[PDB]
């Protein structure tokens, strides 16, 4: 759940949330756990909530950062991911090539296929590898 | 142009001096020596590629070599990554029974 | 509040730019406020989104471009 201009979590009070800046600038709070039922659920693959949530950050700054940069599936990619080019950061950062196949496509940012193709290799699959390296020129190759 | 193996050795000899991977290949093969090809690519880490070389024209290093670059990937964890098999299930090299040997 | 706005800075090369969500979960484009430019450092902080609505239950990037030079 978010602050509200300067609070500092004294401690908790039960479900019924409470919050202090020191002494003023407070909270009761309806609740919203996050990460709990996440690294559990994550354990156990487990999305369901965050979903059923419809939460969906991944920045603020960053906020894919926890483990969400140091992913933990690309399930986690759905729950929310954006443009093109930030698929892309995704695509790379997830390694989410499926996103990049599209991302690809969309591209064209070359170096950034030049060095993906082989990384698609590299991950699998040359019979799509040569049709990336075919546009990219590694003709020879 | 007129073609010529001893050139070829001390130029071998040259292949290992010049410091792109490349060329030095072109010479192994040309030699006829996928041995040399495939020594060479040990070196620069070519390992994808080389696993296809040892495929093709099988020296069998595809089980060899296969082994480590997976190990690479497996360096670099994930199953997928790590992705595994020889004779018989994700492969099934001698068992497939094709065109290299 | 409803809107909540959470924000942090990404300097992404140079720019030091302000990530910036303003994210009105309110119950309407409630009014805005305001704001104001400045010289900065070897910086100027050089930009607002213009609007000032806090669009009902909806998020927003609201972007500043900071000028870093």
């Amino acid at each position: 759940r978010t602050l509200d201009l300067p609070i500092y979590v004294t401690r908790v009070k039960g479900n019924n949330v409470y919050c202090l800046d020191r002494e003023c600038r407070p909270r009761v709070l309806t609740i919203d756990p996050t990460e709990f039922k996440f690294k559990l659920a994550l354990i156990n693959r487990k999305y369901d909530e965050v979903l059923h949530m419809v939460r969906n950050a991944k920045l603020v700054g960053q906020s894919i950062i926890a483990y969400l940069q140091k992913k933990g599936y690309p399930e986690v990619a759905l729950h929310f991911v954006k443009d093109e080019k930030t698929r892309f950061s995704l695509a790379l950062e997830c390694g989410n090539i499926e996103i990049a196949l599209e991302a690809a496509k969309a591209l064209d940012d070359k170096n950034c296929w030049e060095k993906l193709g082989e990384v698609a290799l590299l991950q699998g699959n040359h019979q799509i590898v040569e049709m990336c390296y075919q546009r990219t020129k590694n003709f020879d190759k | 142009a007129s073609g010529n193996a001893s050139m070829v050795n001390k130029l071998a000899e040259g292949a290992e001096r010049d410091g792109k991977n490349n060329v030095a290949f072109m010479s192994y093969f040309l030699q006829g020596k996928l041995d040399a090809c495939l020594e060479l690519l040990i070196r620069t880490g070519r390992l994808p590629e080389a696993a296809f070389l040892a495929r093709t024209y099988l020296p069998s290093q595809v089980s060899r070599v296969v082994k480590l670059w997976r190990e690479n990937l497996s360096k670099v964890n994930q199953k997928a990554a790590e992705s595994l098999a020889d004779p018989t299930e994700y492969e099934n090299l001698f068992p497939g029974l094709k065109e290299a040997f | 509040d409803p809107v909540y706005a959470e924000a942090y800075v990404h300097v992404n090369q140079y720019d030091i730019v302000l990530d910036v969500l303003v994210v009105n979960q309110t119950s309407d484009t409630l009014q805005n406020c305001t704001l104001e430019l400045a010289t900065l450092g070897d910086l100027k902080l050089v930009e607002k989104p213009s609007p000032l609505t806090l669009a009902p239950h909806d998020f927003a990037n609201i972007k500043a471009n900071v000028k870093v030079a």
